[PDB]
């Protein structure tokens, strides 16, 4: 995880459908908001 | 009304703009256009205070930008750091309309950041770019180049001003993202000119727009490989204190893709400046000449009856709807025939394919054209230097002495170079594909093959019109002045560049509520029609009742007096300002004003767009 999803981002495809999914993305960015 | 006195209210308090997109001073699509004819009302805003932000490239720099020193030495100090901080940052004035400065960053020359600024993107954003993406490493790179170069700006200046930091696309969505995640002061626009999943939902599905809703986003992006592409689009337009969209069909695409209603539509104006009735007539005189070498030996219809229809732009067969204009022809050839009408359309296809050379049958017609030009001119200008000498002298002339052998001679050459057997071919060029060309195999399908009794004749032109070409030696621009009605009925269209030139250039077009300048004239024009605007209606209708609406839009233009249409093109010609961007700077001024008051609301307080831009029922009609 973290540094392995990073890794798989990277090579290809990430879970889109999954933990790679942009809710995990917009609430990281909405911490920014 | 002025584009200055536009919320004048607004005191911009020495704010900067930073305007960043990929195509700023290198041309990689139309946005570059859009950004190069908004700089002049741009920085009449802003003055030197506007800095367009843009990937550093050597035709660019060598063509475009003058390499300058930054005026003041807060640039020349943030210049001067990071480029001494291992990246490559050039700073000059784009040779432009509006003569911007631009800051260019070298995106190769600072690689060396790329996987400690990815992994931090990783870090900021939970986006990670795959190495074998060219474009979207690129994209980070100049994210990360870009809000480096806006926080040392910030830093390396003692007044530290308010900068509104406008980007155009997800190629500078990351380095709007970087800017939010840094929570360093910039006022973000996030405009997109065309969601990044549009276009492949609309080349792929049989139906997109009625299923924009029915579309799991993750996951379509993910079966296409872009799913970093769109994550980095989707958290730019997330991570914008203006979100913005070039059309209200866009703005849809983008609620339903990227997950947020744009607080503002941008549509793309245009240097109207840059662009009637005589110039028409010239133009359709050259048209005219080009049909009659086109169809010599088979010029058996009125041309004073003879309407031009033209489609143009890439060669996007169903995306720009060239098989809606095809299936129309069709049909209205049958209506032109079945009622017997004497007009006929010849409705060009200026679509680039590749093609090996210009067909032989269309280089020879216009030869023979050539040729017969050449034999009447000589003919004629024999028969008025007898004929003055005749009436010199007091006589009147005999017609019979007027011509002599020689003269006899030349048009029986003439003649005989007029007679062909072949009917003059649909395209003027060699297709290294015929059989897979769409253009031509619809052509073949539907039977337009410019027969005589086919009152639709089809001239596909498969590249762009020169006027260094010997075929058509015109331009687009006059080519088109010499239009009766453009036609771009398109599917998938996030701004109608065409169809805007085509309306500017006075004539009248059909558009698509697809497409974003075909809703924008929908939306800015009460009866579009009677101003030479027919938006078909592609959201709601199916492709077959598209095309059916597109046929009754060819058929009534066509059942139109010459009066009638030319009142409708004195309408389309007054229809140039609402896309000239002394109005539609209006939007990108408003959006930079929210921005800078959600971003800076205690300095900057947005007061909530068309008004004198709205065109009624003419008051003729």
């Amino acid at each position: 995880s973290s540094e392995e999803r990073k890794e798989r981002w990277e090579q290809g495809q990430a879970d889109y459908m999954g933990a790679d999914s942009f809710d995990n993305i917009k609430r990281k960015l909405d911490t920014y908001l | 009304p002025g584009l200055e006195d536009w919320e004048d209210e607004f005191d911009l308090e020495n704010a900067v703009l930073f305007e960043v997109a990929w195509e700023v001073a290198n041309k990689v699509g139309g946005i570059y256009t859009v950004l190069q004819t908004k700089a002049k009302v741009t920085g009449d805003e802003w003055g030197d205070n506007y800095f367009l932000v843009g990937p550093y490239t050597e035709q660019g720099v060598r063509t475009q930008v003058e390499l300058l020193e930054a005026p003041t030495p807060a640039l020349k100090r943030t210049l001067d750091s990071m480029n001494s901080k291992g990246c490559k940052v050039y700073f000059g004035r784009w040779l432009i309309e509006g003569g911007p400065l631009v800051v260019l960053l070298d995106v190769g020359a600072s690689a060396w950041a790329l996987e400690r600024w990815k992994g931090e993107l990783w870090d900021t954003c939970n986006i990670g770019v795959p190495w074998y993406d060219r474009e979207a490493n690129d994209a980070v790179l100049f994210g990360f180049l870009t809000t480096w170069f806006l926080g040392e700006f910030l830093a390396q200046s003692e007044e530290k001003p308010h900068v509104v930091a406008h980007f155009h696309e997800w190629l500078a969505g990351v380095g709007l993202c970087l800017c939010r995640a840094r929570r360093l002061p910039v006022a973000t626009i996030f405009t997109t000119h065309a969601t990044l999943l549009g276009r492949y939902l609309c080349a792929g599905a049989v139906d997109f727009y009625n299923n924009l809703e029915n579309f799991n986003v993750d996951k379509e992006a993910g079966e296409r490989q872009i799913y970093h592409r769109y994550c980095m689009e989707r958290a730019a337009a997330h991570c914008a204190h203006v979100f913005t969209t070039v059309s209200q069909i866009t703005a849809i695409e983008a609620q339903h893709l990227l997950k947020r209603k744009p607080d503002i539509v941008t549509p793309n104006g245009l240097n109207v400046k840059k662009f009637f009735q005589n110039l028409h007539a010239q133009s359709k005189a050259r048209i005219q000449e080009f049909v009659r070498g086109h169809f010599y030996g088979h010029l058996d219809f009125n041309l004073d009856k003879t309407l031009y229809f033209f489609i143009a732009g890439r060669y996007e067969f169903s995306n720009k709807g060239a098989d809606v204009f095809l299936e129309a022809l069709a049909r209205l050839n049958y209506l032109l025939r079945v009622n017997g009408s004497e007009q006929t359309v010849v409705a060009f296809f200026i679509m680039p394919a590749r093609t090996n050379n210009f067909n032989v049958e269309t280089l020879k017609g216009q030869a023979v054209r050539k040729q017969l030009w050449d034999t009447a001119n000589t003919v004629k200008e024999k028969f008025g230097r007898k004929l003055y000498e005749s009436l010199l002298v007091g006589s009147l002339p005999d017609m019979n002495k007027m011509l002599d052998k020689e003269d006899f001679t030349m048009m029986k050459r003439a003649i005989f170079a007029t007679q062909r057997q072949s009917f003059p071919p649909v395209c003027t060029h060699n297709m290294l594909d015929d059989s897979s060309d769409p253009i031509l195999t619809t052509i073949r399908r539907i039977g337009l093959f410019n027969s005589s009794a086919d009152r639709v004749k089809v001239i596909f032109h498969p590249e762009f019109l020169s006027s260094t070409s010997p075929l058509l030696p015109v331009d687009y621009e006059e080519f088109v002045r010499g239009c009766h009605l453009g036609v771009f009925p398109s599917y998938y269209e996030p701004w109608g560049y065409t169809p805007a030139e085509c309306t500017v250039m006075g004539i009248p077009s059909i558009s698509t509520n697809l497409s974003g300048f075909g809703c924008f004239m929908e939306e800015h024009i009460a009866d579009p029609s009677a101003y030479g605007i027919y938006i078909l209606d592609r959201r709601f209708r199916s492709l077959d009742d598209s095309c059916s609406q597109l046929t009754s839009f060819l058929y009534s233009f066509c059942q139109q007096s010459r009066r009638q249409r030319i009142i409708q093109r004195n309408r389309t010609e007054r229809l140039s300002d609402l896309l000239d961007w002394k109005y539609l700077g209006r939007y990108y001024m408003s959006a930079r004003h929210m921005a800078l008051s959600k971003a800076f609301p205690e300095h900057f307080t947005y007061e909530p767009a068309a008004q004198g831009y709205r065109y009624p029922r003419p008051a003729s009609v």
